[PDB]
């Protein structure tokens, strides 16, 4: 389509490796197939302004990164014993044909999340150009 | 046709005083130039529904007033999150009918535990969403 | 055009039941957002995006559920579990394709269902179309 929009999940009870990308393996709607649950990056097709956002339930430390081809954006942490918490994050990016987006862990990588408690990444084009 | 949005992050080395508008000195990005960097503040061109949120990293207590309004500012709602001994990253947004000439910001409270650095963000955020 | 979108938070909500009810409207356009009930009703259909952030001081969980043909269509959830008596804010956000008559609302776990009732914060409950059918 000439529109792009995105909700991911991650669906596995093991978190993911340190200092690595966070992949996010479901798909609650993706109908232009800009997210690549295969490599867990977003690669656009439609050039313009976006939103990204996401919302990671974890039980011990976590700080999601979010990258954009190949620099890190923003950097947000969360600090938790044992009790579930959610970390959130988001920002608006302009991007160009080809231009990948995706989420990363550091040394602090928990996802482990409670039983009813998920972890979701959203993106989507707002305008167009 | 027009495309508004703005992200900005706090990088400023300086605690928040009580009342004191938040400023988000360094801009992602600044379409149709409608947010200032200086201020922290968003300024309304084109009248229309817009989309406000942000996202604090926190080392302690911390509560924050959306505020709204022309030549006389007024809290929309107030957020509060708290942290103990811990860091933390704490969110808000809202939807606003904002008219030609309104400013939406965040102002600072008595708790002030903000965190503005590398590894550790804080972004406020805002985009048109439909034109009046 | 189509410009359905909302904000609402909790001042005087009726309690009651696992649906959590926002009962006063800051936005409203098309008055999607019923006030009474905490539902979010779709007239246009199309691609919508729907968050939360609400205030706990123990525990909770809370999920975004709609409704197709009266048909209940349970999602995700999202929790803080703290329990410490200090305020806490639980997030959650998805992008939901609506169809004409959907309902979308928050609901809560009714073992943790704990929603700050007071006038030092707010919770909120948004929402906006992203893009038509
Ligand atoms: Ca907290």
């Amino acid at each position: 389509k000439f529109q792009s929009v995105f909700t991911v999940t991650r669906q596995t009870h093991q978190p993911p490796a340190p200092n690595s990308l966070i992949r996010f393996n479901a798909v609650l709607t993706n109908p232009q197939g800009d997210y690549d649950t295969s490599t867990g990056k977003f690669t656009c097709k439609v050039p313009g302004l976006y939103y990204f956002v996401y919302h990671a339930s974890h039980t011990a430390n976590l700080c999601v990164l979010l990258y954009r081809s190949g620099v890190k954006v923003v950097t947000f942490c969360g600090h938790t014993s044992k009790t579930n918490q959610v970390n959130s994050g988001g920002v608006l990016l302009r991007l160009q044909v080809g231009e990948e987006v995706w989420l990363a862990v550091n040394d602090y990588y928990d996802m482990v999340g409670i039983q009813g408690s998920d972890s979701v990444f959203s993106g989507f084009l707002l305008f167009p150009d | 046709t027009q495309k508004i949005a703005f992200s900005a992050t706090r990088t400023i080395n300086v605690p928040l005083r009580r009342d004191q508008t938040i400023r988000f000195d360094h801009v992602i990005t600044n379409m149709n130039n409608n947010y200032e960097p200086r201020s922290g503040k968003f300024t309304c061109k084109v009248p229309g529904l817009y989309y406000f949120t942000y996202h604090a990293s926190s080392r302690g207590n911390l509560c924050v007033n959306l505020m709204r309004g022309r030549e006389r500012a007024q809290k929309v709602v107030t957020f509060c999150d708290y942290a103990y001994n811990t860091f933390q990253v704490t969110t808000g947004g809202m939807v606003l009918k904002l008219e030609q000439g309104e400013n939406v910001f965040l102002q600072a409270t008595d708790k002030n535990s903000l965190l503005g650095m590398e590894g550790a963000n804080s972004i406020f955020s805002g985009f048109l969403l439909f034109p009046d | 055009q189509p410009r359905p979108a909302f904000s609402a938070i909790r001042r005087n909500p009726p309690m009651g039941g696992n649906v959590v009810i926002f009962d006063t409207v800051i936005t409203n356009q098309e008055e999607p957002y019923q006030n009474h009930s905490g539902r979010f009703v779709c007239t246009v259909p199309g691609y919508y995006y729907f968050t939360f952030q609400v205030l706990s001081q123990w525990e909770i969980c809370l999920s975004i559920v709609s409704s197709s043909r009266g048909q209940v269509r349970r999602s995700l959830g999202f929790c803080d579990t703290t329990n410490k008596g200090l305020f806490q804010v639980v997030s959650g956000g998805m992008v939901l394709q609506l169809q004409q008559g959907d309902q979308v609302w928050v609901e809560k776990d009714p073992k943790k269902g704990h929603i700050y009732q007071g006038s030092e914060a707010d919770s909120v409950f948004s929402g906006f179309l992203i893009f038509p059918s």
